[PDB]
């Protein structure tokens, strides 16, 4: 959960 | 096209070069340290892969849950594909191209186990040269892997969801008229090409319970890093039920 969620739904 | 966009262009410069496994080979080579260095390979690569994800145009836009759920359902068939593509282009023999610093050659291919599991692997990297699968038409087909397995009760957002896949669909059928031209076998490709997809089902499956095998027996000497540990410990419960459906383009 935690781990991945956070990556993707970011915005570089 | 240019105007405005191939999807298959798009896609080609989204991406991931290679990571380097940063394998210390001054040392003699083991099942164990050989394993363990994939899987931390593999952990980077997936981060790799979670850009890709979300700069593959369309996939931003799903429901937060489902665009997760796609990259745990598809990690391994995303890595396994992409290994092919890399020992297709990068060598030739029934060897593995992990990364530039890391080749399983006929020698690492006899140790211990490695080829019990370097099997299935080698497999899609022969189908890949065998029906000389481009660029173009591989660089399709591993996004269609990444849309290939959903929760057993469809996603969040079905809809949106089933509209990307059919985009892609027609973009490998574009790459395959975009080839040559000969389309006198082209349908027969399409045909060959989505059977290749729909088998890839079945080694994620075999590559799959011996991820979770080495992952749960702890006395083998293989060790996982943070982020495959936690997808490896989200997916054993789903795999270990029934919760998954596995998209098939021939039911037959
Ligand atoms: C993603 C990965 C590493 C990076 C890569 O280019 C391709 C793959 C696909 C197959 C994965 C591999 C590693 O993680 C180690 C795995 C899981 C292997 C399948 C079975 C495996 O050898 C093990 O089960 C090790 O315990």
């Amino acid at each position: 959960n935690a781990l991945l969620r956070y990556l993707l739904d970011k915005d570089d | 096209p240019q105007l405005t966009p191939t999807l298959v262009s798009l896609l080609e410069v989204i991406e991931p070069e290679v990571l380097y496994a940063g394998y210390d080979s001054s040392v003699p080579d083991s099942t164990w340290r050989i394993m363990t260095t994939l899987n931390m390979l593999g952990g980077r690569q997936v981060i790799a892969a979670v850009k890709w994800a979300k700069a593959i145009p369309g996939f931003r836009n799903l429901h937060l849950d489902d665009q997760m759920t796609l990259l745990q359902y598809s990690w391994m068939a995303l890595m396994a594909f992409a290994l092919g593509w890399r020992s297709y282009r990068q060598s030739s023999a029934n060897l593995l191209y992990f990364a530039p610093d890391l080749i399983i050659n006929e020698q690492r291919m006899t140790l211990p186990c490695m080829y019990d599991q370097c099997k299935h692997m080698l497999y899609v990297s022969s189908e890949l040269h065998r029906l000389q699968v481009s660029y173009e038409e591989y660089l399709c087909m591993k996004v269609l892997l990444l849309l290939s397995t959903i929760p057993k009760d469809g996603l969040k957002s079905q809809a949106l969801f089933d509209a990307i896949r059919m985009t892609y669909i027609k973009e490998l059928g574009k790459a395959i008229v975009k080839r040559e031209g000969n389309s006198s076998q082209n349908w027969q490709r399409f045909y060959q090409l989505t059977k290749l997809l729909d088998s890839m089902h079945e080694v994620v499956e075999n590559l799959l319970n011996y991820c979770f095998q080495t992952f749960l027996d702890k006395t083998m000497s293989i060790e996982f890093p943070e982020m495959l540990a936690e997808i490896i410990t989200n997916q054993i419960p789903k795999y270990s039920n029934g919760n998954i459906k596995k998209l098939l383009f021939h039911q037959k």
